[PDB]
């Protein structure tokens, strides 16, 4: 029974948290005005507007209505439990124990929905880790980052694959494209776009000086065969180069951004892949622009000397640096998601 | 004379956001209809929707006779499911027994314009199938 | 424009000046 007891309160707490996150009062207010408008018969004369209003209302009701249900459902559960306690009957107790699960599940689902607001969160994505300016150290850092990300993916249950890798002459990697694959990958990883500041004492340096390196990650979802926009054949440049004949680089002239592929064996396959990547990138850029219209790049700082990692924007610190490196970065990502940046 | 069935759950008194102008399009007031609905409810269980005849006379005093609860909701209730099915032939969400369906059928008989309950049962079965539940 | 962003001086590899080692020597301390 102790676990059951624990579950009643915990669920309630999480519901409360969810409500807080929502900032439900505003939503309620919106619903109210909207409801009033709907009630007025002159709104339906203009059809499109009316439709829009209707659309607005229902969601508002439903989020709020869901919350209400949770509040009420929880209460009911509590009452049931109390009843069971009072009247020493097994069946009632069992019922009390059980009924709560469903509510919890519902709550979880709601939370998930809230989290993944964007349209392309569900789809798989292309992580892209490019090393810093510095030199060898930067490359090393990039490599480390890549390793971390792959481990994270593995932990999740994601199918990783290296689309492109460019190696650093001494050590590490100059740059690397990685295709992750699985359910809602982009929804997690889209937050982790940006620059990552490594700060450590350089083993590649002869002296024991403390170096500060950077590396960008850039994440974009796979949008092939669904999206209507296509690259203009004149703006698209194809280019071939040697593996490390097979590989293919693509270039776009107006925006001035490139994408490549070397994983496939023949040229044709590679080119197609590149095209796919490029279009996705374009889509991402367009959406970003849109967002901006509607409306520094460093996201995390890994300080390995003092042994603290601190996501900058969210403001969450952890000292288990090694763990984080090994792919225990879920915590940061979820925080980021919650924040809604 | 302006007769249409268009409403939600019986327990929700004065459903203005679901229905709104549809009930109060004609000269009859929004208060009255809701009140009537409430009155009707006291003899039966809350939670479920209920349709009713809306013969809107010129005197602003309407006659009304309730019908049986919605076919769908009743069907659902014996099944024990909230969401029915999305893409039912590809994968099955649930399933129903015929006896239960038959039982369900018999209780509606007053509103059902038909002598044979067998027919009703088969209709119910068909409906269930459509929804996405192989009998 | 990610490569250009990485290029900016903002993100150039800093190296912390020594206090006891090679570049140790300060002619004048932070305070007298």
């Amino acid at each position: 029974i102790n676990p059951v007891n624990n579950r009643i309160q915990d669920l309630t707490e999480r519901s409360d948290v969810l409500r807080g996150y929502l900032d439900y009062d505003a939503k309620k207010e919106r619903l109210e005005e909207v409801n009033a408008e709907l009630e007025q018969p002159d709104v339906w004369n203009e059809p499109e507007r009316a439709q829009a209003l209707g659309k607005e209302r229902s969601s508002l009701e439903a989020v709020v209505d869901t919350l209400d249900q949770m509040k009420q459902g929880l209460e009911d559960v509590s009452g049931l439990l109390e009843l069971a306690v009072e009247a020493d009957d097994e069946e009632t107790f069992n019922e009390a124990v059980a009924e709560l699960d469903a509510l919890e599940e519902k709550l979880a689902q709601l939370e998930f929905r809230r989290m993944f607001s964007g349209e392309y969160d569900s789809a798989d994505c292309y992580l892209d880790i490019q090393a810093g300016s510095g030199g060898t150290e930067a490359q090393d850092w990039a490599s480390m980052l890549e390793r971390m990300y792959l481990r994270w993916a593995e932990s999740r249950g994601f199918k990783t694959e290296i689309i492109e890798e460019s190696e650093g002459e001494v050590a590490g990697i100059k740059s690397v494209t990685i295709k992750i694959s699985g359910d809602y990958a982009y929804g997690w990883l889209r937050t982790e776009t940006g620059v990552h500041r490594l700060v450590r004492k350089s083993p590649f340096d002869s002296g024991g000086r403390r170096h500060t390196s950077f590396s960008s990650a850039f994440v974009y979802p796979e949008v092939d065969d669904d999206i209507d926009i296509e690259i203009n054949p004149a703006d698209l440049r194809i280019d071939v180069y040697r593996t490390s004949e097979s590989a293919v680089r693509i270039t776009h002239i107006p925006t001035g951004i490139v994408t490549q592929c070397q994983n496939d064996r023949s040229q044709h396959k590679n080119k197609d892949q590149a095209m796919k990547q490029m279009k996705a990138k374009l889509y991402e850029l367009e959406m970003q622009k849109k967002n901006a219209e509607k409306q520094g790049s460093q996201i995390r700082s890994y300080v390995l000397d003092d042994s603290r990692i601190k996501d900058l924007r969210t403001g969450v610190e952890t000292r288990n640096t090694q763990a984080v490196l090994d792919g225990s970065l879920d915590q940061f990502i979820e925080a980021s998601l919650k924040a809604g940046l | 004379q302006a007769y249409v069935k268009l409403q939600v759950a019986a327990g929700m008194a004065n459903p203005s956001p679901p229905v709104g102008p549809a009930l109060g399009q004609q000269g009859v007031n929004i208060m009255e209809f809701c009140k009537a609905f409430n009155a009707k409810t006291d003899s039966i269980e809350k939670g479920l929707p209920i349709p009713v005849v809306i013969t809107v006379y010129a005197d602003r005093s309407f006659t009304f006779v309730t019908k049986t609860p919605p076919a769908a909701v009743l069907l659902k209730k014996a099944a024990g499911i909230k969401s029915g099915s999305g893409k039912p032939n590809k994968d099955k969400v649930g399933k129903i027994s015929r006896a239960q369906l038959q039982e369900i059928a018999q209780t509606k008989a007053a509103d059902m314009t038909g002598a044979d309950i067998e027919a009703m049962t088969r209709s119910i079965e068909g409906t269930a199938r459509s929804m996405g539940l192989v009998v | 424009a990610i490569e250009t962003l990485l290029h900016d001086p903002l993100f150039r590899q800093r190296v912390e000046k020594n206090k006891k080692g090679k570049g140790s020597y300060m002619r004048k301390g932070k305070h007298g």
